[PDB]
């Protein structure tokens, strides 16, 4: 019986209020800035490179993905901003690689395509990291991997950051071998030249497809005679399927996936989906771009969960943290979101909640908007560190799928307790207004303003107020620049910057993909009582 | 640490076990005591506890007299620095 | 019955030969250079810092380890050269942290001690990587972790490379939580100040020991409390206080001084109720039939000259006994069975350029070792810029992958030793760093890079000779070395063992005469974990 | 390496002190009282019954056990005082049954022998409970069960308390069937008459032995046969060894006399193909550094006086060595690691009123022992929980529940020893009878009840003082003791160790000087079963 009437979250914001008008205007500008920058990244190398690419009869990398996935299906692209201003004088749109999750023949798959128009498809250090992140996502969720291979090899000027280390280019083949041993299909489509390590990708794949003339495979670098589809297809045997052109190869790939003999099974209970009771675009006015102002995280929840229905857990205890049960697109989810400074009660409340979700095998969603931990002599005497550690330790051991969304600041140990990047959430997204760093820019400035005020007061040479901002202004600039969402996203610290109006859709797609793998039992360490 | 001189160092003074009335005092303002010499007897929730000398040091002072109510973990005796 | 007489490897080198004399002289100089550099790193921050450290009643970090481990037991230190010239103007001896494997109360444990004399124990980016590598070693081998905590927090000027990412400082606590869930004991001894964010390390530990006066544990330091709440507090009062030991309860044991804390740590390990069990067959140990120092003359420092890897094997295996597998097939690769300190080992070593037959032979051998649960040892000496390097590689690509794929999936303990060059895909096939060998060591004469320095120079000398021949402006021979000399210098500098070891790409640079001892200690530690069954992927026939 | 010197617990008591002299005198009298009462129980039914028993050629029940177990081996008898003054006018020494653990053919076994001299071996309600307790002990520790069957059936006047319920006589056969399915050998030796349900015991056993003429097995006795069918048949013809051995086939072995049957039983156990394996680490045994009889003076018989539980620990653990855990936190509870006869043990003992810190400290300790698979020993001397408005506001109940929940889920072997009071919820937190400790023993000075006798008296002295103050008729001080004296008498009588032991609430009353030996035997028996992994519920943080 599911006919019980229940209360719903959310309230109607005051659209006429000046605060709402200002917050909407600021957030809208950030979203518009985000959109137009992606449009530029969409063009890859440029008109001359794109014209040359098409002149060879090859499809553009994004057109390949459009033809590969099922007609009209959504495509969840990841790390669109990788390499954004990362290198001083080189522009590398998207890192030279396009990764995302789409549906092929009704199966969710991870698609990894080299962008040959960007530096001829050479592998920059960020390119390796982006690919490795995609492989990690595919393995953790048991998603088949499809490699649209068109690459020019490693970027020699930066070889030391590509070749040698464990998380360097070599790890790519290690991941392929491991996934194959776990029956996670590895499919490679050679739609261009692959040289040196590149030739290993088709060789390490379970099934392989090569285009008639464009594709070339050789350990040591005419190219067609040395490699080519005909040599590998008919003589070397490296090729499993032979394709006339890019369209033919993509058609063959869809057939290969259809023969995987895989059917998705759900471990969680399902209920009919319902839209939230409030518009999503109101999040612009509610949240704004000023991190100093505070908002009720429940308002964000009310606009993303099915029917804006939410069962809060321990509502009046540790009120700076909000925990409860909801459903997104029918999936059950336990939501943990910051509503103020973390306290001992908040950490205990979170630790209790995480155990509940793990026991019932309920996916967890974290909404990070942190401002730090409570600071005080009494709090330390009562083991706030001991309480904060309880949550870091429960979150780490949880085996249910975890997704993190940074809707505000992310500073210090508060990041760890709320399932930061270091704690292997299945996905991590950030809003365009977010800031992340070891501590807030102001705190670092003020802390230094104590150390050197002390330095010269204790030493005895006076240190004046103008000497203070010759200390504080460079620090604040550095933390503002390095905490910017684009700085964080240019390197692969998150899986993308998302428009707040798209939060519900992105979460729905992400949780759906994460459910391809069975949920394991959670084993906890010692809870330091 | 093995010498057991450490056992004296672990706590500077003996404290009240719980909040309870002082029923007996066995030490004068200046008295030479050896480890295991009973200093005071305290009843808490009708349960008798006898405080014993932590060290062989002479007693510098006494913080409580008979009939006084001593709060939990409050110093009962002061020992001369050696 | 084990009374059968068998043949033994090795031959007596010609000590009078000029080649042997030159090779010995060159290798000896490299070893002497390695020794004296370690001596300097041994001193940590310096005399002034060391004098200040002792003036506070604290033991020096290396003296702490000496007192912690069993009397006279060997200590296997790791990544001694981390941070060597890594940062432009800052000297960070050993990365500010000392990690290694030693025996405590008869149990092999991983010891991670902050060096407070180096930058006050602040965490540099290399410091985090070194600690994370140590934790990875402990987890893969089920070694209890002992943290001698004396730290000053993260190095703010380089925060972006310490805090945020998955392999950044946050991962340290994640590793502690995971090991605890697996019953791999985590023991923390706070022997000095624990700064903001380091207070978690004592808390996340299964059992914890704190020193009476020196130790301080606080999430927020007295300055942050002063800034946030306008309150002035002494470090001892805020944390590491009798408050932490009793009122807060964060401390499990209370120690008078450094010596007392180390004594308590030994007692804690003795109560782990752990006993080592071996999954492999054991035979009595025997010394090799040839002196180890002869490796100086045999190998030398010139990577262009070639030597027989069997000579290296003959001087490290028990009794110089070796059963070669497929000796006459794919002769550029040597595979066989031997024993080191009684443990069974399958050895794979390069003896020339890799061929299709060599890759197939290696793939067959690796399957044999995995089936019988035999540890694997790799001796990397890849060859570069030879007429053989200039060869059709289409077959090599088709067959090499088979070896990359078998090596990756192997679940037996794997140890890699780079005794020569390590270039290109040959690194991957021979269990490079990316393939999670339990340990990776390099000799002082080794070179590692994407390709040999000469090949990169020659390749560019084709691209721009073409660039100007095809374009039509002539490009002369002097224009060639304005192209080639900078490339060769770069690859020589970045392929140097110290460059590789300064960053944590290997677990240390070892003297060739110490190869047998290091391997014996490493394999012994790796056997603390049970050997799992190996599951392979699809072998592309 | 185990050569480290360590500190030891215990101090030399002041033998000259008046308190020690008084405490020794009082405790000694209790022990002497305990000894002489057991001597009387040793005689069973009495001289006339014993003379009749021997006149039939049968051995006395305790002589049977002496001949069954290995020569000179100790025998751990259980519940010697079952049925002590339990029934108004009937004396049932030991409940009519003798149960204990002894070594047969080098294997620890549970021996259950009917005492035919006591009421002809009839089953009283306590007799069923004692047997069921023995079977529970055997199953939890995988001890083979040997039944020396000589019984007269159920005691009809009290049938309603023997036959019907789940824990009534029917459960005895259920336990036999379950243990057999688990490969816990069930051996029955029919050394006398067994009728009605008794005949099922030999039938339900894996292997069965019957004496030539004494033993008789039949579902319906001769009296029922005559009533039902009007036929006169002797017990031997209806049952007997020959009929079952040769015709019915119920008998697996045929024995001439009691001595022959016991010899056959030893042979049967030797063919079980069982070998004991230990899951725990072992160290050489050492005697405690202090005499055990000093416990008389230290503890005494006055529960109002308090003593340091560490003194008790110092006199039972190997070498008086003890590693205390969280010594200065929640000091009213003592937890630490020690060894008894070489076995590792985690000890939890009361040293005052339970507080929130004490409960948290206990919960942390229990998790440690479960993680390392270390047996747990509880020393109950409780006086209640902290009472106060502030303590309740801080969730003392929440903290106390944390310990009840950890103790319940622990899967390591648990042994409880009540050396003092055991009142209220403090009993549950310290692994009371309801929490399935492998064994539970009590000292002769112990007291157990829902609350202390005084508290119940004082509480009532508030309720009726209120009753008449609020109602308005005055209630005087003499009216107070017409209220208090009957309550105090009742709680003193029902909290007496003999009252608790007469019913099977504990496994026996033991002399304090025998504490170390009893614990050593008990832990040794409990180690016959492999230690399972512990699964905890939700810890209400
Ligand atoms: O922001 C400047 C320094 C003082 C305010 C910082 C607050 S104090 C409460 C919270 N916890 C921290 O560590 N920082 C913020
Ligand atoms: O009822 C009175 C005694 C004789 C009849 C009882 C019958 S005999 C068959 C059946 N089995 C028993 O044990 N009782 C009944």
């Amino acid at each position: 019986y599911h006919g019980d009437s229940v209360a719903s979250l959310g309230t109607q914001p005051d659209l006429g209020s000046a605060l709402y008008q200002e917050n909407y205007k600021q957030m809208k500008a950030l979203v518009n800035q985000l959109h137009e920058r992606v449009e530029h990244i969409k063009l890859g190398g440029g008109e001359k490179a794109r014209a040359l690419h098409i002149s060879r009869g090859k499809l553009l990398p994004r057109e390949r993905i459009d033809n590969l996935i099922d007609p009209g299906s959504p495509f969840l692209e990841l790390s669109q901003f990788a390499g954004y201003q990362l290198y001083d004088n080189e522009e590398v749109p998207g890192g030279g690689i396009i990764t995302g999750i789409g549906r092929v023949s009704g199966v969710e798959c991870m698609i990894i395509a080299n962008d040959a128009t960007v530096k001829g498809g050479a592998y920059y250090p960020v390119t390796v990291k982006k690919q490795l992140r995609a492989q990690e996502i595919a393995m953790q969720n048991r998603l088949p991997c499809i490699y649209l291979v068109d690459s020019g090899g490693a970027y020699l000027p930066r070889q030391a950051d590509v070749f040698p280390d464990r998380d360097h280019f070599g790890r790519t083949f290690y991941n392929q071998a491991i996934m194959s041993s776990k029956n996670i299909a590895q499919i490679a489509v050679v739609m261009g030249s692959c040289t040196a390590g590149g030739a290993y990708v088709p060789a390490m794949a379970d099934e392989n497809i090569i285009v008639r003339k464009q594709g070339t495979i050789f350990l040591a670098g005419s190219a067609e005679d040395l490699g080519g589809a005909d040599l590998h297809c008919r003589k070397s045997g490296v090729s499993d399927h032979w394709a006339l052109d890019d369209h033919h190869a993509l058609h063959l790939t869809r057939k290969v996936v259809r023969n995987l003999n895989y059917q998705k099974k759900l471990d969680v209970t399902i209920e009919p989906s319902e839209e939230p009771l409030f518009p999503a675009d109101e999040l612009y006015g509610i949240v704004g771009a000023n991190l100093k102002r505070s908002f009720d995280v429940r308002e964000v929840i009310a606009r993303i969960v099915d029917g804006s229905r939410f069962t809060e857990f321990k509502a009046f205890y540790g009120d700076t943290l909000v925990t409860g049960f909801a459903r997104i697109f029918g999936y059950p989810v336990g939501i943990v979101g910051n509503n103020g400074v973390l306290f001992s009660e908040s950490a205990k409340k979170g630790t209790h909640f995480v155990q509940l979700c793990c026991q019932r095998n309920i996916p967890l969603l974290f909404l990070q908007n942190i401002t730090g931990f409570m600071v005080g002599r009494e709090y330390e005497a009562e083991g706030i560190a001991k309480d904060g550690a309880k949550m870091v330790a429960a979150v780490a051991c949880a085996q249910v799928p975890k997704i993190t969304l940074i809707i505000g600041g992310s500073y210090g140990a508060g990041n760890y307790g709320m399932c930061g990047r270091a704690y292997s959430p299945r996905f991590l997204y950030i809003w365009p207004n977010a800031r992340i760093s070891v501590m807030g820019g102001e705190q670092a400035a003020n802390v230094l303003a104590t150390i050197t005020k002390d330095q010269r007061a204790r030493e005895g040479k006076q240190f004046s107020s103008a000497d203070e901002a010759a200390l504080k202004e460079p620090i604040i600039k550095k933390f503002e620049e390095e905490g910017n969402p684009y700085y964080s996203s240019a390197r692969v610290w998150d899986d993308g910057i998302i428009d707040p109006a798209d939060t519900r859709l992105v979460l729905g797609l992400s949780f759906s993909a994460a459910l391809n793998a069975p949920i394991e039992k959670t084993d906890f360490g010692i809870f330091r009582m | 640490y093995l010498s057991s001189v450490s056992s004296q160092e672990t706590q500077g003074g003996p404290l009240a076990p719980m909040t309870g009335t002082i029923e007996k005092v066995f030490v004068k303002a200046g008295d030479k005591v050896k480890a295991g010499d009973s200093l005071m007897v305290m009843i808490a929730m009708k349960m008798e506890h006898t405080i014993k000398s932590p060290k062989d040091g002479t007693v510098k002072k006494v913080f409580y007299r008979e009939g006084a109510q001593a709060n939990r973990h409050t110093p009962l005796v002061e020992f001369e620095e050696e």
